[PDB]
RNA sequence: GCUAAACCUAGCCCCAAACCCACUCCACCUUACUACCAGACAACCUUAGCCAAACCAUUUACCCAAAUAAAGUAUAGGCGAUAGAAAUUGAAACCUGGCGCAAUAGAUAUAGUACCGCAAGGGAAAGAUGAAAAAUUAUAACCAAGCAUAAUAUAGCAAGGACUAACCCCUAUACCUUCUGCAUAAUGAAUUAACUAGAAAUAACUUUGCAAGGAGAGCCAAAGCUAAGACCCCCGAAACCAGACGAGCUACCUAAGAACAGCUAAAAGAGCACACCCGUCUAUGUAGCAAAAUAGUGGGAAGAUUUAUAGGUAGAGGCGACAAACCUACCGAGC
RNA sequence: CACACCCAAUUGGACCAAUCUAUCACCCUAUAGAAGAACUAAUGUUAGUAUAAGUAACAUGAAAACAUUCUCCUCCGCAUAAGCCUGCGUCAGAUUAAAACACUGAACUGACAAUUAACAGCCCAAUAUCUACAAUCAACCAACAAGUCAUUAUUACCCUCACUGUCAACCCAACACAGGCAUGCUCAUAAGGAAAGGUUAAAAAAAGUAAAAGGAACUCGGCAAAUCUUACCCCGCCUGUUUACCAAAAACAUCACCUCUAGCAUCACCAGUAUUAGAGGCACCGCCUGCUGGCUCCACGAGGGUUCAGCUGUCUCUUACUUUUAACCAGUGAAAUUGACCUGCCCGUGAAGAGGCGGGCAUAACACAGCAAGACGAGAAGACCCUAUGGAGCUUUAAUUUAUUAAUGCAAACAGAAACCUGCAUUAAAAAUUUCGGUUGGGGCGACCUCGGAGCAGAACCCAACCUCCGAGCAGUACAUGCUAAGACUUCACCAGUCAAAGCGAACACUCAAUUGAUCCAAUAACUUGACCAACGGAACAAGUUA
């Protein structure tokens, strides 16, 4: 049950 | 809720294309008597419209010339004078607006 | 770390120098000492442990007069300015010391003993068995290090052949030459352990931080284990 | 007919050859790129571990200066996995080449730039007319999915047999993978284009050469020997170790500062109650204003308080009023 | 009439697309050689574009001469510090997306312009020598936590105002983000602003207001709301502290008490010295007790229960209105999801819960708004065991170690003696590496793992695991229980095991169902011997636990 976060992954900015 | 399958094109275009989407025709279209520009039956002419808000900023502008500053309203009527014209018998005691051009057609003088 | 001591001055003052606290961390940053931080800043008073240090003008016996007893933030006990001549200078106070008292520092020692008076420094030579002492020293020139705190005082429990036995506040006896300078009495701030914290902001005021909140099992003996023989192996537990 | 689709260079890869670069002026180890004052600080020290032994604990290949051969031999080794010589032998050696790549390829490179991260560090995307742009009256036609042209008519894996005829009739339980057995309501796939996965020894076999001999020293041979052909994949952990980089968030500490109305009270880790700090309950919110907020209601609010600035402690660790808390939005061991 | 032309894994073939090379060929081919040599599938990579969907969501106070004025909000504003670095000044632009708009369009592009030191920053000749007495209106008084501000002597020296910061609607949060953000003033403004794009007034949802009669009958619970309200029990002395992002507590800390360790200095402890310092337990005080333990009790608590009274739409039983949302019109325009779908109902069947299969029934085609029964709806997290000769944290009388550190010993060395250092041993400390053998739904407690026999496959052989039951891990007689050697059996492989004529040599293949253990290694002159290696085809030596 240990808590598990997922960072979100920015996607480059020049796309 | 999400999409259980992708919705096919021909699907959409039932949808998109049925007649309650589509556009109706107006049949309220008649040419203006006057200028011959287009209007609706129960709304005024644009252009129409348009010729009398262009004259009236214009009149406005020469009632705040006169007053020269707010909280000055006059309390006696208002008379719109043109180029050529001399106050009328019932256009005595009331504020007379001076314009430098002559009077147009569909503006009559009362 | 670029840790550099407060204690960089060489020249004895009265002056209250300031210094900075260490928070229990060594010249390398990390924490050596724990439960230390913060509190009220202080100045360091410089003490003069060694109580017959004559002027560079004079020698031998000399006699000072009491200026002024003073509460010292550093140490538990209180602390006297002395003016003896042309200079002045901090010593441990005793119990029984006012202002405008005179104290006595000598090195003589002579045949027989002398009338013991409170403050004044003789040697141990020079003072009669089991007279209250303070401030002792290990060898002539050393200074004073021991029974220092509020209150202590140690006991001169015989003098043979130019030695003292000394009974240290822990009940310990040290043996050290009959030459070696002590304070006569106890010291001030007797009642100094009979003072109530009344609040854990207190302990926050002196520089001492709560303690760790970690249950540690850990102790002389319980932390410690013996280690069973293999004989005595078979008897260690025995269900019951 | 729109979106698009096509193109051939830029340059690169592997070799050969030959041993390479760095003072125009000014500035640059202090807070680098900062004209201009007493320093004394000084460098050197076995790698480890993953992995193999189907665990693991001894052990486990890593150019050390001549290709070949001796030879995988002598030796070494939980005498297991595997490791492994020497004496001795002894060859050629002419850069300007390609059954190398051609914009998702070939270097990451149009550039270590944009951008991301406090830092160490990570790391792109793309260009295309013609002899002439001082011809733009251009550079025809046709091609993915997606659309438009052109919404739909009972009924059903969407098809097949058909039929005068689209449908109507009859027949038919999607594909891959994993299990004894999948229409399975088990796994994977919106779709298009490009890219993306079987590398090698002994022996044997097959086809030539020569033959008690074979082979361009060494090696094998009781028909062998020499040469060729023909057999052994891809993606994915949590980890471990070494060397760096991080305390501008946070934990604690150091230095020197700042803040706390009014009222009741009293020289109070006192009460009420703003600023401020915290986050009890409920509701909203749940790709939200917000990778933790909003509204109301609450705890503290002269103290073990709150807070700005600079410094310190760094991963076999730090720090901790111990919550296995925190150490830059995944800390039972950071990146 | 034709005939190689309907199996998984695997195996044997015959052909072969494209490409490069050799040689041909010359509207795209041939024979060979070579290889980055063929994609309906890896929650594949990159790119394009669909689906959800023109949906969610987003935005501009009113009138007007576009002078101005009005309505409303202000929990803000101005400045400095820090940070940022030209980021709504002017002009022009084929301009044209800031989440709407836009001609002057402009928080876009290009050019031009700018912030001027008095403020702030950037300071100081040497050597000695000086500096006991807070602050708080500092005067009373009263303290402890003991504090935030000083020179002189001599020598040297009389040149002068440089340099840099100065803008803005601004910073840290991927954004023009309802968040974060130090200080001085203003404490309601003298400054700064706009919640409504337009319309309609459905449901559902959110916030708010009002309510007959009743007043907790609601509910796990008086949660919310209303009102401004009493009495206790449990736990913790109290203020305080903690899981930043689900736990604020009864947990931690805390005075007080108690235990343990230490007789001393030049970097922590400490510029200290047992009335001290450190490592800990417990949680004040008071009472009681042993020679350490138990109750009581003041306040206190966003702790956990209980209760009087009141209060109330919590409820009997809901209703009305307002705002946001909503729906429609205009502008802008996402995301999870998606095998293909021409996507009905009832029984039956079926990897057992059918829109798709069987049998019946129903059925023109299409939007829009609701609903949440189904599509074992979607995303992510987690639970549940199990598996891995997969990891990690922790603990220890798991195994393996002392390199390291400390204390000693002897050697070395000095030496009229002693130390330091070094080498080698011996304890201890603190650590280091590594592992948790299988079988019995799980756990506990026990049993089990090899060999022989029976129930046990009635008749060649083999074969019923699990299960039920009884055994074996010997002993005895020999001492030719010597040496050799045809042919066979074989526990379904191998290893191992078994029988054996003849012959030499002697005499005149021992009994027994099982009665057993490989290799390496060790010992030995040789012979030969060595393991409840019983987990019995055996790892040289490794436990427990994880909520
Ligand atoms: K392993
Ligand atoms: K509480
Ligand atoms: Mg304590
Ligand atoms: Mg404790
Ligand atoms: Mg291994
Ligand atoms: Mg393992
Ligand atoms: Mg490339
Ligand atoms: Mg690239
Ligand atoms: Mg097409
Ligand atoms: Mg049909
Ligand atoms: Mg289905
Ligand atoms: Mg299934
Ligand atoms: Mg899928
Ligand atoms: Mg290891
Ligand atoms: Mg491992
Ligand atoms: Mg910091
Ligand atoms: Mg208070
Ligand atoms: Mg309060
Ligand atoms: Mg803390
Ligand atoms: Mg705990
Ligand atoms: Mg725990
Ligand atoms: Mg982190
Ligand atoms: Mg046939
Ligand atoms: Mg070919
Ligand atoms: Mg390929
Ligand atoms: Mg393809
Ligand atoms: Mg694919
Ligand atoms: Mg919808
Ligand atoms: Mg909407
Ligand atoms: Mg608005
Ligand atoms: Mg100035
Ligand atoms: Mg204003
Ligand atoms: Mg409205
Ligand atoms: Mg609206
Ligand atoms: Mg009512
Ligand atoms: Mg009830
Ligand atoms: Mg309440
Ligand atoms: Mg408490
Ligand atoms: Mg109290
Ligand atoms: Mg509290
Ligand atoms: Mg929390
Ligand atoms: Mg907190
Ligand atoms: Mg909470
Ligand atoms: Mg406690
Ligand atoms: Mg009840
Ligand atoms: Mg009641
Ligand atoms: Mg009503
Ligand atoms: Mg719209
Ligand atoms: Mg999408
Ligand atoms: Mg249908
Ligand atoms: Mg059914
Ligand atoms: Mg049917
Ligand atoms: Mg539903
Ligand atoms: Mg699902
Ligand atoms: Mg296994
Ligand atoms: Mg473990
Ligand atoms: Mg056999
Ligand atoms: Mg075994
Ligand atoms: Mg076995
Ligand atoms: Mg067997
Ligand atoms: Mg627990
Ligand atoms: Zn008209």
């Amino acid at each position: 049950t240990k808590k598990r976060f997922t960072p979100p992954i920015y996607q480059p900015k020049f796309k | 809720a999400a999409p259980k399958n992708r919705r096919t094109i021909e699907v959409n275009r039932c949808r998109r294309r049925n007649p309650q989407k589509l556009i109706k025709v107006k049949n309220n279209i008649d040419v203006c008597p006057e200028c011959g520009h287009l209007k609706q039956k129960h709304v005024l002419c644009a252009y129409c419209y348009e010729k009398v808000c262009k004259e009236t900023a214009e009149i406005r502008r020469q009632i705040g010339k006169q007053e020269g500053g707010p909280f000055k309203a006059p309390t006696i009527e208002t008379v719109v004078l043109y180029t050529g014209e001399t106050p009328s018998e019932q256009d005595q005691g009331k504020r007379i607006i001076e314009r430098d051009r002559k009077r147009p057609s569909w503006f009559t003088q009362n | 770390a670029n840790f550099v001591s407060w204690k960089s001055r060489t020249k004895y003052t009265i002056t209250p120098v300031k210094m900075r606290k260490s928070g229990g961390r060594d010249h390398t940053g990390r924490i050596r000492v724990h439960g230390i931080g913060g509190g009220h800043k202080q100045r360091y008073r410089m003490i003069d442990f060694l109580r017959f240090r004559p002027e560079e003008t004079k020698s031998g016996p000399f006699e000072e007069k009491v200026i002024q007893v003073r509460y010292d933030p550093c140490r538990s006990a209180d602390i006297a300015l002395v003016a003896g001549g042309s200079r002045k200078r901090w010593i441990i106070a005793t119990e029984n010391m006012q202002a405008g008292d005179t104290i006595l520092n000598s090195n003589h020692i002579g045949r027989m003993a002398v009338a013991a008076r409170e403050g004044d420094a003789h040697p141990l030579g020079a003072l009669p068995v089991g007279t209250l002492i303070n401030n002792v020293e290990s060898e002539p020139g050393r200074g004073a290090q021991y029974i220092r705190a509020a209150g202590t005082c140690g006991v001169l429990l015989r003098k043979v052949n130019g030695t003292a036995i000394i009974q240290l506040p822990s009940k310990r006896q040290m043996q050290v030459l009959e030459t070696c300078v002590a304070t006569v009495g106890r010291v001030s701030n007797v009642d100094h352990n009979k003072r109530v914290i009344g609040k854990a902001g207190r302990n926050r005021w002196l520089g001492k931080r709560p303690n760790s909140g970690r249950w540690h099992r850990k102790g002389g003996w319980a932390g410690r284990k013996i280690r069973p023989l293999p004989p005595m192996k078979s008897y260690v537990k025995l269900p019951s």
